[PDB]
């Protein structure tokens, strides 16, 4: 199985702040990758798919990049409502996987 | 309006059998898959497997001998059936429908709690 790794697992942040979340796959996933934000309470959201596609409703200041064993999430930016838990997944064969998580929370 | 709602048991005892059921409206079972993922509390997401629009399933690799995932078409129902709960299943279920390499829509989630 191939397994996704997040880091950093928890970044304080400032709003108006720029950051880049790292999902690192231990096998080639050919940009089957996906990214979800999840509130406190609340099931995960999807924000990206396919690692650049940004689904219906996500603002702009949210982009996805990579390929092979390396993806990235950079938020532009931050707003308030971006404050949570963000996860990757991938979709290459199966068994799926999520990597470990990152938790970004308001400095 | 895609609708998946968890219903599940609670608290149960531990090597208990358990069946958790996801309901869904709004679409067909035969043309997406139903995925099973669960979260321990404070923990990351963990995939258990999915049930594929023709009926094929595919599970976790660790988990596989005590899982099974069916569902019925015509009740609009997916079921998550596990075996000889361990207290670490404590944990939030959900169901996600896939479309095109996503989960595009999520269920809130049951809360299973494994308890003697």
């Amino acid at each position: 199985d191939i397994v996704l790794t997040q880091s950093p697992a928890s970044l304080s942040a400032s709003v108006g702040e720029t950051v880049t979340i790292t999902c690192r796959a231990s096998g080639n996933i050919h940009n089957y990758l996906a990214w979800y934000q999840q509130k406190q309470g609340k099931s995960p959201q999807l924000l990206v798919y396919y690692t650049t596609t940004l689904a219906d409703g996500v603002p702009s200041r949210f982009s996805g990049s990579g390929s092979g064993t390396q993806y990235s999430l950079k938020i532009n930016s931050l707003q308030p409502d971006d404050f949570g838990s963000y996860y990757c997944q991938h979709f290459w064969s199966t068994p799926r996987t999520f990597g470990g998580g990152t938790k970004l929370e308001i400095k | 309006q895609v609708q998946l709602q968890e219903s599940g048991p609670g608290l149960v005892a531990p090597s208990q059998s358990l069946s958790i059921t996801c309901t869904v409206s709004g679409f067909s079972l035969t043309g997406y898959g139903v995925n099973w993922v669960r979260q321990p509390p404070g923990k990351g997401l963990e995939w258990l497997g999915m049930i594929w629009g023709d009926g094929n399933t595919d599970y976790n690799s660790a988990l596989k001998s005590r899982l099974s995932i069916s569902k019925d078409n015509s009740k609009s129902q997916v079921f998550l059936k596990m075996n000889s709960l361990h207290t670490d299943d404590t944990a939030r279920y959900y169901c996600a429908r896939e479309r095109d390499y996503r989960l595009d829509y999520w269920g809130q989630g049951t809360t299973l709690t494994v308890s003697s």
